[PDB]
């Protein structure tokens, strides 16, 4: 069910500090 | 399969709010946990789900425009979900005005 | 020197210290700091906690459950809660891309190298490859 | 005049590439068109 | 080997890993074996210590041999002896040689048979080509490059060919919830799942070999 | 030895190349080429495939088949010029004799 | 009587082991291993199944047959590789002649 | 050097073998892969 | 022993410039985000019309393009780089364009942050690198970027 | 005639010293309940990151492991039993390991709880098991395990 | 055996064992012999009183 | 056997309830009866 009537915030979620579209040699 | 026909999606599981009056049973209207909503959430957890026949239904009333859906999820294995979780899915964007 | 700053390097001396117990402090890359923490008891597991002030009488933190990476403790600067300073009162922050002047007039980037001031308040910058100190109106904010 | 020889592989190592997302914007494009055969009905026979 | 693979990963399914270059180079070295039995040569350059027994119509014929490793890059020796001792050791101006063929001769200038009386040092095998389209015959062709990859590749498609899906899986299809997935292999009763390819290639072998053994010729010996 | 790029359109000496041994040479080299291609068309190894997800699906029938690669129409076409123009050009080298 | 492993790369003298007996062997016991193999991929005996409960369903379809086994299609090969492989190691021996 | 034999077999025999239950844990896993064929929509077509 | 700098295809910002080569009839490419890379050019003759393709190549004697009338829009223009055709080509896709302010490590093991001056290209091929404030040329090897 | 004792793959509980192992870079082996054993390993280079492979074999000439990033939990660590790959491996899994109570039968036909202390093995490859108490070492068919 | 058999894993589905390399000598052994005897040879050091 | 098994929730007055339809199969020569009751210690059920 979708979430109309009441909206809270994207949920905070803890990041990674990996770098993406990292090259590697 | 599943890996392959689902779309990412961040699952947090739903807990009731200590916040929630004792006596009345209803909950208070502002607090960090649950934003006046009865019931908070845990952490995330990241996730593969599919996801059909998903529907903005609008009902127009006297108290005024209203959106509510049908969707239906399929997860995957070993995966328990409970009554009044939450997903987000952050690919997909929707209008409004 | 300033003392608004510890960071730990070693992820060796980070888990001795979750070892003791004592709070950490996580920055993140546009995003909420975070603090990390071991719970107690028996079962030995991570928490986390979006809040940062102080606990009080007026103010209790609130932890939770959660698989910390140990990725983001190795790349993302780490430092010990009680003693982290909110703020210095610098225009330019440590680790930020400015543009300077060379000794023979020619224009070249950097990053700040340190972050100084005297004892009447003036603030000297240092960059990558320039041993002398740079006013703060010497210095330029590269935009991003 | 030297053979022609394979040799060695160029190609780097990625790690972690993340999805590319269409990016809204207002200006107009043009739409990338595939020619190839069209179905229609026998309207002719339709009429029969 | 993967450049004729291109845009082919030849990778385990249930783990990430991909095949090492050793694997390569050991189906590498079996290729080149097998193409130098069914080419009767000697390819790889190698030092030969022969030695060959005397027949008096050949010995006649300008002391005529055939060297059983071919091609003949050089000779360092040919002398003669009759117990360890030679008898007689030709001057080096004299003896000739065809490369190719291998044939060896002798030009002098100013019982019917026994056995090993002749000593014959040689180097067999070809060098690599120094100019492109183009090679002389002590010179290794193109076209036995291309025919050790392409046996080569015979053997890495018989491995990867069970790799395509499952263990011997032809036809499949999963419906859940009204989800529906459904893949038909190449993979049959009667047919593997790179047969197709091994065909082709068989296909390609038979045209590139017979017309390399043209260049070679047929072997004869007199009796 | 060997042979002079043709001089002149549509002719040659007998000096010169003529134009089918580029051209065969050219579908010697397509005969590889499509060896290759014939792989990338959809994955590898795959036939038939059909899909359905929430009221849309799709099916596809490759010209891959067990029996058969994918560019395996090609290259058998190719071999069916190759011959004609091998057995013609032949007749322009001749056989070869040699005395005995 | 027999022969010694191989010394140096890609190459034998007379008496030294070509690499393809090596190969050979190798391909005869896979022979025997595949005839193991190919009866394990799924139960014993079993073509075809499929099988629905409360809304998924599930369709495989082996390469076994009443016909042909699992395997058949690799072991085939193997001969068609050994009979090559077999054929023209027999020219570097040679026929066997006695008098009489 | 001495010959390749079978021999005897080695397998205990087990009786009121239960099953597994895989167990709950909030710990962190990884998810076991199988690297193989996707199938996708023609989405060029589609727009066609 | 090397060949000489290599210059980079200077994206045109300004409108008027591009409005002006156009009506010139000179080739423009235009990076559309969405739907890749596509050719833009004015028609000859006295009928003017702006036209299209996706022949996206130099062209050649065997390989002649193909133009569709378009009503190419001024804010396509404006929002989305746009380069001459007569620059833009395969010939070289550095990895660190000029201007590029990438990281590289220094003799005293401190890396710094320099823009990249000048660039071009040797034998084999390969891409040396100036950086400001060092005459060194660097390899592509021990640089780095550094985004956001 | 027998060969010398076998050490057992000795768990790690200190987190410590797995951290510090793996910042050294050497693997690690973690037996996931759920999913079965993998290996984890801290990547080469300036670039430092974990990597997972599931290669669960030791590293040989013709056997070369391929290792994925991924973001490894301390959680997971801290709950499942971790081994130094270097020990870890199938030479002896032996029914009963060191330090496991084990009910053996004594000579007065009076069965005891005795726990292992030292194993080895000999020419056949068998178990002999050493008990606190008594100098004669039993075999595997003798002992006898209590669970719970 | 095993890398001609790369990505191919056999093992006996009632139990977690996979064959031994005891049954691989065991079948080697037996294919160098059907060899040996597939050209008339002797195929490895062996010492005869003739 | 088991299917359709369903926790349909009625949120009312009194508060949320949890009630739904599951439907079985048994084996042969078994005649349950009404209001039988059964369990299953292996599926567990979250609630909050
Ligand atoms: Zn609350």
């Amino acid at each position: 069910k979708r979430e109309d009537v009441i909206v809270l915030q994207d949920p905070y979620k803890v990041n990674d500090g990996i770098e993406e579209d990292l090259e590697i040699q | 399969f599943i890996n392959d026909r689902g779309i990412k999606v961040l699952w947090e599981e739903a807990y009731f709010c200590p916040c929630l009056n004792p006596d009345t049973g209803h909950p208070r209207v502002d607090c960090p946990r649950c934003h006046g909503k009865g019931i908070a959430y845990l952490p995330p957890k990241e996730t593969i789900m599919a996801i059909q026949s998903q529907e903005k239904g609008t009902n127009q009333l006297d108290i005024g425009i209203l959106d509510t859906g049908t969707a239906i999820g399929t997860t995957q294995l070993e995966k328990r979900i409970s009554y009044r979780d939450r997903f987000t899915v952050p690919e997909v964007l929707m209008p409004q005005q | 020197p300033i003392q608004d700053a510890k960071p730990i390097d070693d992820i060796v001396d980070i888990m001795t210290y979750l070892k003791n117990g004592k709070v950490l402090r996580v920055k993140q890359d546009n995003q909420g700091d975070i603090l990390v923490r071991m719970s107690p008891g028996k079962h030995k597991f991570t928490e986390v906690s979006r809040d940062l002030d102080k606990e009080s009488f007026y103010y209790k933190r609130h932890w939770v459950l959660y698989n910390v990476s140990v990725n983001s403790l190795i790349t993302f600067d780490v430092y010990l809660d009680e003693e982290y300073s909110e703020t210095t009162k610098v225009k330019y922050p440590k680790d930020t891309i400015v543009e300077y002047t060379r000794e023979d007039q020619e224009k070249d980037v950097a990053m700040i190298k340190e972050i100084l001031t005297d004892n009447n308040g003036n603030y000297f910058y240092a960059l990558i490859g320039e041993t002398m100190l740079f006013d703060e109106n010497k210095l330029n904010k590269v935009k991003d | 005049e030297k053979p022609y020889m394979i040799g060695a592989n160029s190609n780097p190592n990625v790690i972690n590439k993340s999805t590319t997302y269409t990016t809204t914007t207002q200006a107009d494009e043009q739409d990338k068109p595939k020619y190839t055969t069209r179905l229609e009905f026998d309207t002719i026979d339709m009429i029969r | 080997v993967k450049a004729y693979m291109f845009g082919i990963v030849v990778q385990n399914p249930d783990t990430g890993q991909p095949m090492g270059d050793e694997f390569y180079n050991h189906i590498l070295e079996r290729a080149v074996g097998k193409a130098e039995r069914a080419l009767d040569i000697s390819i790889l350059p190698d030092t030969q210590h022969e030695m060959r027994d005397y027949h008096e119509t050949e010995f006649n014929s300008y002391m005529f041999v055939h060297a059983y490793r071919k091609p003949i890059l050089q000779v360092e020796n040919l002398q003669l002896q009759f117990n360890g001792r030679p008898i007689y050791k030709y001057p080096a101006n004299w003896w000739k040689v065809e490369h190719l063929a291998g044939h060896v001769q002798l030009f002098p200038t100013a019982a019917t048979f026994a056995p090993q009386m002749i000593r014959l040092e040689y180097v067999s095998g070809m060098l690599p080509r120094k100019k492109a389209g183009r090679n002389k015959p002590w010179e290794m062709p193109p076209e036995l490059e291309q025919l050790v990859i392409k046996y080569a590749l015979k053997e890495i498609y018989q491995v990867w060919g069970n790799l395509i899906i499952g263990a011997g899986i032809a036809n499949k299809t999963l419906e859940v919830d009204g989800i529906t997935e459904t893949i038909g292999t190449t993979q049959s009763a009667m047919y593997g799942g790179a047969s197709a390819q091994i065909l082709q290639i068989n296909e390609d072998i038979k045209e590139l070999l017979d017309g390399l053994r043209a260049y070679f010729g047929y072997n004869m010996i007199g009796l």
